[PDB]
């Protein structure tokens, strides 16, 4: 229930799902099993702050207990560093498909082509499950962004998150995006 | 007991990979005979948007249109039945997958009464699920038989007399396979390997 | 006798051979006069000139063969006044009678292609003159399988 | 007269895969018994009256004393393995047919009969043929079998010494 944050050690040529290429919390086989991880799906994470964001975990061998290696993203997201303690919860709750998301930019303001973004960041973070206030992180082509979602609305009816059981969101090929 | 239906998940899932592999190979090398095959039909093509009597130095020569058109479109027959062939491993990769993946719902089919649908759900440390492997089976299936009934379809539309049809050929192939999720073996594998 | 007319035999086989390697040396060169061309001097020259030279071992080989053609319906001719799988050995001046028909028909296409790809207008010409020249088309495929069969009867 | 087996599995690379087909395979003695001619035309004959021609080759290590069959060949001509026919070198004279007479397999979804003759004049070149005998192509793989009605000779000319005419280009082909 409470693990030791590392860097990732990261050599995967062969790091299976073309996919869970953005998502990534590696673990340990023994530490799946201690927190009832299961390989594929979504897992929860607080920080000694009160942030948090979740991530699709995965049991990468050649990985000792408590380590569970982290992206560099994640670590900035939720303000995290290489020795700290986090808590990580196997998600229990309802998973939808999320419509409406909202989110502005950083200061890179060139006004770029507007569902041309879109479509970057739909082809590049399917299954990313979001929250209010987070970063995403689209490299279309080369040129870095670094987008603050404000709000989102999901099929189900809410709109937005902070307890395990409960509802969440990800993005779908059909996802409306706002840009304010 | 349930034990049946993992062994039979463990049994069946090698032979996909192997198989997987051997669709691959046999594709790759369809790839450049298609190239080639275009490029005869379009010389062929052109051999005839002339008079083969209008222009002087060929006038002094009996008949060259129709020698030249016969030589070509042997050499087109040749590398057409050469597709054939690969269409024919397509055919026979598809089969036997068709086979193994029925046998596995079956198996699953004849045992469900004793294993509840919720000791279907229990997704271990080190295993999805029954469920979604014997779900993910079934796309795998799906697939295969999608991509090999249409590419015959298109194959098999090839005459001679349609010369931009075959001109135009490779590009619709292609696009044939880029519409498909790759990941769907490739992840699959990947997903289930520690399954073993 | 029949020692020269195995001899024969192989030397078809070589020739048709060295005939094939240096009609696709010269299909290259015209693949290079051709894209030269339509890409708008003297290189274009040497490059018809070593095309020429080509096309003169192409000549050289043709009176070889028509040598050998000679010689065997010599020995044709003496055997008036039968062999390994009784043949009637006369079918053997037949078969290179058709063979030499074939590829000297063949040299003229070829020579009449060079003469004219340089200066060619409309682009469909080139590429049909390109295929003249790859495709040998005065060869009629069984020739191989009629060498093979002759070929055959003699190792 | 000679047993008659199955064809064997050791086709050659050479002699391209046209001519592969209208074949029959022989051993040494089997071409130095009935003195028989490498390359050239032959004729077999069933006892029930089915003469048909082909080109006669011998395979190395072939079986001495036999005669192998295409699995066409035992179809058209109805013999089995083990079974006897009648082989003779054909010594008359070969000629040109001029044009043909065919029936078709009356299948006919759509047949282009242009495309249809091409494809028959194409892949049957060097083809020997009599009356009431067939034919098999490959019309893009789906096989076609046709049927011979009439065939008429270079010189109006419609037994192992008779006249017998193989097709070209230039035969016409009449349904």
């Amino acid at each position: 229930g409470t693990l030791t944050v590392t860097n990732l050690l990261e050599k995967v040529d062969d790091k299976i799902p073309k996919t869970f290429q953005n998502s990534l919390i590696h673990l340990g086989l023994n530490t799946m099993k201690s927190a009832n991880i299961c390989i594929g799906r979504p897992v929860l994470l607080t920080s000694l702050n009160g942030k948090q964001e979740v991530y699709t975990a995965w049991p990468m061998a050649g990985f000792p207990g408590g380590k569970v290696g982290l992206s560099e993203m994640a670590q900035k997201n939720v303000g995290v560093r290489p020795g700290d303690a986090i808590q990580v919860q196997p998600l229990v709750g309802a998973v939808l498909q999320a419509e409406e998301m909202d989110v502005a930019l950083s200061d890179k303001d060139m006004e770029i082509n507007e569902e041309e973004l879109t479509g970057c960041i739909l082809r590049k973070l399917d299954g990313k499950i979001v929250l209010p206030g987070n970063f995403l992180y689209c490299t279309f082509y080369g040129r870095p962004y670094k987008l603050q979602v404000l709000r989102v609305k999901g099929a189900d009816g809410m709109i937005l998150a902070k307890c395990n059981t409960d509802t969440f969101y990800f993005i779908s090929s059909t996802t409306r995006v706002n840009f304010t | 007991p349930l034990l049946a239906v993992q062994e039979a998940l463990k049994k069946c899932f090698p032979v996909v990979e192997e198989q997987q592999g051997l669709w691959q190979s046999a594709l790759r090398d369809c790839q450049p005979l298609l190239s080639s095959l275009s490029n005869l039909a379009e010389q062929l093509q052109a051999a005839q948007n002339l008079r083969f009597e209008d222009v002087p130095a060929l006038r002094a020569f009996p008949d060259l249109k129709e020698r030249l058109r016969r030589k070509q479109l042997v050499a087109g027959d040749i590398v057409l039945d050469k597709l054939g062939e690969r269409l024919a491993i397509l055919l026979k990769v598809r089969d036997m997958v068709s086979s193994h993946v029925e046998r596995v719902f079956q198996i699953y089919e004849q045992h469900a009464d004793t294993v509840g649908i919720d000791a279907v759900l229990q997704p271990s440390a080190v295993s999805p699920s029954v469920a979604d492997m014997l779900e993910w089976l079934q796309d795998i299936e799906r697939h295969y038989r999608k991509s090999y009934l249409k590419r015959k379809y298109l194959l098999s539309s090839i005459q001679w007399g349609d010369l931009a049809n075959i001109q135009a050929l490779p590009k619709a192939w292609d696009r044939i396979s880029k519409d498909e999720h790759q990941d769907l073996v490739q992840d699959i594998l990947l997903n289930v390997s520690f399954f073993l | 006798s029949a020692r020269k007319i195995k001899d024969n035999a192989a030397d078809w086989h070589n020739l048709i051979l060295k005939w094939e390697t240096l009609n696709d040396a010269g299909f290259t060169t015209a693949n290079n006069i051709a894209n030269l061309k339509i890409s708008l001097n003297e290189e274009l020259e040497k490059l018809c000139e070593e095309l020429q030279a080509t096309l003169d071992g192409l000549t050289k080989i043709q009176v070889k063969m028509e040598k050998l053609s000679s010689t065997t319906k010599g020995i044709c001719e003496l055997e008036n006044y039968p062999l390994f799988h009784t043949w009637p050995t006369t079918h053997f001046y037949e078969v290179s009678h058709k063979l030499l028909e074939m590829y000297r028909k063949e040299l003229l296409l070829k020579r009449t292609v060079a003469k004219e790809l340089a200066h060619t207008g409309d682009p469909d010409l080139t590429l049909s003159y390109l295929s003249m020249w790859l495709h040998q088309p005065y060869v009629e495929s069984d020739s191989r399988l009629h060498l093979e069969s002759m070929l055959l009867e003699t190792g």
